[PDB]
């Protein structure tokens, strides 16, 4: 089995707010 | 207009059903609009057709990590959020 | 270079386990401080000794979904940042 | 078997927490 990897961390913050 | 949006990132499973959770994920975000609900819905529909065990993950801003038998793995961001899917076995 | 409070809010597994994860986790992050790694290097070393396969997710802002064997699950908040972890067989 | 269910609060950033 292969071994999932992933690091989210995106700034759309914009005019709203994440 | 838009169909069959998200992008690709992790592709790694048969078209129909990278498709599927693609737009089965759309779905999800038109009637719930909620990273949580997302993976619930998409999660039980395929464990339900496709037999489980599907994990999935949405949001904004997280580290993760898993594992999972080759061509069962799948990855894509959409409407402003990432969204992850795939099945164990 | 050990002790960390960490608190629980879905215990579901031995307690040495969770434990044996959150001081874990503290390690992790004066080791890599870093949401990814930390899931990496934890999952490996719990598959190894308790064997696979344990999920792990760790960041601030994120919704998910997960199947898991009973007795495998267990969440808690720690260094400013939720820590999961979570195996299956 | 039991199928996990969370939805993560901006602990520390701009503002600060």
């Amino acid at each position: 089995m292969k071994d999932t990897g992933i690091q989210v961390d995106r700034d759309l913050d914009g005019k709203s707010h994440k | 207009m838009c169909d069959r949006k998200a992008v690709i990132k992790n592709a790694d499973m048969s078209e129909e059903m990278q498709q599927d959770s693609v737009e089965c994920a759309t779905q999800a975000l038109e009637k719930y609009n909620i990273e949580k609900d997302i993976a619930a819905h998409i999660k039980k529909e395929f464990d339900k057709k496709y037999n489980p065990t599907w994990h999935c993950i949405v949001g904004r801003n997280f580290g993760s990590y898993v594992t999972h038998e080759t061509k069962h793995f799948i990855y894509f961001y959409l409407g402003q959020v990432a969204i992850l899917l795939f099945k164990s076995g």
